[PDB]
RNA sequence: CAGGGCUACACACGUGCUACAAUGGCGCAUACAAAGAGAAGCGACCUCGCGAGAGCAAGCGGACCUCAUAAAGUGCGUCGUAGUCCGGAUUGGAGUCUGCAACUCGACUCCAUGAAGUCGGAAUCGCUAGUAAUCGUGGAUCAGAAUGCCACGGUGAAUACG
RNA sequence: CCUCCUAAAGAGUAACGGAGGAGCACGAAGGUUGGCUAAUCCUGGUCGGACAUCAGGAGGUUAGUGCAAUGGCAUAAGCCA
RNA sequence: GGGUGAUUAGCUCAGCUGGGAGAGCACCUCCCUUACAAGGAGGGGGUCGGCGGUUCGAUCCCGUCAUCACCCACCA
């Protein structure tokens, strides 16, 4: 199963294991098992081509993967180029979307920098 | 013998059309491809390279060909005469049947694909090229990792010029951003 | 992500734009105000943002579509 | 030994691999989005 | 008067919040309160949007109407020990409503992302019965927010030789 | 005890003259047959880095010769089986 | 002049017969204390005086230069 890129997700139920690709999660693999009419209540053994394609196409039909990557990328790049506020925070590695600079905020700046 | 065979009609008339050559002997074929693998970190690990010798002969059909350390240097390490690395080199049926698996069902797997860069040519008609990823070929079970190990790839070709060798392989797929 | 259904936009600003489109590049643009939103008619504009003593020439490229004057123009200067 | 390769476009292919497995694949040289990707 | 700034950030400490999981998390069916507030206010009911919202207008100066169907709890089916369906930061996009105003700044929905964290060094805090702990809710501030303050309810322990 | 210069183009030639090494190693590093040709730089190439392993080009002994130096070595005296 | 040993974190020593830099005091951040010192837990700090070199590679191996310490400098 090398469906959307490198992962062949195995004995899994298909409602976490389309969770399990990136750029894909909960809700749109409800979606998608919904569209496929498949039950949330399944293996990935006995799988076949059908199984594989029609999943690949319902994604295939939504942005996945690797131009998602590179829109994340285009995005920070665009703010860079931009000089805006956003960007200089994206650029030099701080919280942007309206957190304090002064105390715990260690998941953007990293660990403790002496 | 497939893409052979496809070289020997539709690529000689369309890069003979394309540079209007003296003769057929003058237009770019591939001549070798070579693949190597250093295995530096296995200066411990005797075995590792035992195991990526097994990935390579999985992946090519023969057996590899371990490389001898050329002149000891201190800045990794070595020993002059040390078992370093692995190598494959492919001629004839099995480089043309080891170019179709590749560019078939290989390149699609890389992870997060986009097309390969303009500027990777040597200079005098020769290519090259590094993964990152080893089970873009098919001959690895998945349960079977044990490291990240990568390779590189080179196609050497009686290329001319290296404008020659990007109209040779622009007969092929070949991504080409 | 924010401004429901018709953004916000400046009175004097707004009327600066049609001051400088349909009279030339007489000037840098001067304005009090931070807030109106980008649209692609003030390509080619040198205007003044005011971040607390000091203007900013800005200058407006094309894929400034939904952004704004003092999110181009931050107003602390650090170390 | 040879072996046929097959994926989603349709394209049955018969191959040498030393898989020493039939195979199923999806992308192949027909119907791969790379001029869409690149577009 | 306009605008920037207490919301900066090489770092330490205090107060707190959420988890690190299986007594747990999820999905479905599911029964049991209190004190509150309310007129420039609360907002049932229906229709569209998966949803956060929008229109309509009943009633209520109030034991009648609104906030509102609270949660752990019970049965079933589950994930069977992993950074896991645990956890939710950080970030991209698209929203809504508020208010002249959301860049310096917010609140919420969704799509996707899934860092460290597998029980905490020396030290240190509370607590004698419906409390210790855990789970919800209401108010005041306000035009908009709570993990903060004030108040109420559900379940509900251990130990005292000294 | 070995090597160069002082040694005046045969040999040799002193000084408390100027500069260096040896008191070992090898069952292959020896014999033979068949065979190969290095250093350094540039380019391209996953981790990979000024420099590991791959391919090509310039170059053509600057490299190697168990070790100090000198002589010599491509018919190789260097390297592989 | 001449023979012997030494230059290392802020301070003082072992690391030199060749391939990872250790010990003690100090420094810095926490902790108990009304507050220091002592005490308990946790960190980083050198590019081994300098110039050249041999070797793949130097704190270590070799030749000078600056400084320090020691011993000699007798017959007259
Ligand atoms: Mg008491
Ligand atoms: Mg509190
Ligand atoms: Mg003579
Ligand atoms: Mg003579
Ligand atoms: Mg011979
Ligand atoms: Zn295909």
């Amino acid at each position: 199963a090398r469906i959307a890129g490198i992962n062949i997700p195995d004995h899994k139920h298909a409602v976490i294991a389309l969770t399990s690709i990136y750029g894909v999660g909960k809700t749109r693999s409800k979606a998608i098992l919904a569209a496929a009419g498949i039950a949330e209540d399944v293996k990935i053994s006995e799988l076949s081509e059908g199984q594989i394609d029609t999943l690949r196409d319902e994604v295939a039909k939504f942005v996945v993967e690797g131009d998602l990557r590179r829109e994340i990328s285009m995005s920070i790049k665009r703010l860079m180029d931009l000089g805006c506020y956003r960007g200089l925070r994206h650029r030099r590695g701080l919280p942007v979307r309206g957190q304090r600079t002064k105390t715990n905020a260690r998941t953007r700046k990293g660990p403790r920098k002496p | 013998a497939k893409l052979h065979d496809y070289y020997k009609d539709e690529v000689v008339k369309k890069l003979m059309t394309e540079f209007n050559y003296n003769s057929v002997m003058q237009v770019p074929r591939v001549e070798k491809i070579t693949l190597n693998m250093g295995v530096g970190e296995a200066i411990a690990d005797k075995k590792l390279l035992d195991n990526a010798a097994a990935d390579l002969a999985a992946i090519s059909g023969q057996k590899p060909l371990i490389t001898k350390a050329r002149k000891s240097v201190a800045g990794f390490k070595i020993r002059q005469g040390y078992p370093i690395g692995c190598k494959v080199t492919l001629r004839g049926e099995r480089m043309w049947e080891f170019f179709e698996r590749l560019i078939t069902i290989a390149v699609p797997r890389i992870r997060d694909f986009r097309g390969l860069s303009a500027k990777s040519f040597d200079g005098r008609g020769n290519y090259s090229m590094g993964v990152r990823e080893q089970i873009i070929f098919p001959e690895i079970d998945y349960d079977k990792v044990d490291r990240v190990r990568g390779l590189d790839i080179t196609i050497t070709t009686t290329a001319k010029s290296d404008e020659e060798g990007r109209a040779l392989l622009a007969a092929f797929d070949f991504p080409f951003r | 992500r924010s401004l429901k259904k018709g953004p916000f936009i400046d009175l004097h600003l707004l009327k600066k734009v049609e001051k400088a489109v349909e009279s030339g590049d007489k000037k840098p643009l001067r304005t009090w105000s931070r807030r109106s939103t980008i649209f692609p008619n003030m390509i080619g504009l040198t205007i003044a943002v005011h971040n607390g003593r000091q203007h900013v020439p800005v200058f407006v490229t094309d894929e400034m579509v939904g952004h704004k004057l003092g999110e181009f123009a931050p107003t602390r200067t650090y170390r | 030994e040879e072996i046929t390769a097959s994926c989603s476009c349709g394209n049955v292919m018969k191959i040498r691999s030393t898989v020493g497995h039939d195979l199923n694949l999806d992308v192949c040289s027909k119907c791969h989005p790379f001029f869409t990707g690149k577009q």
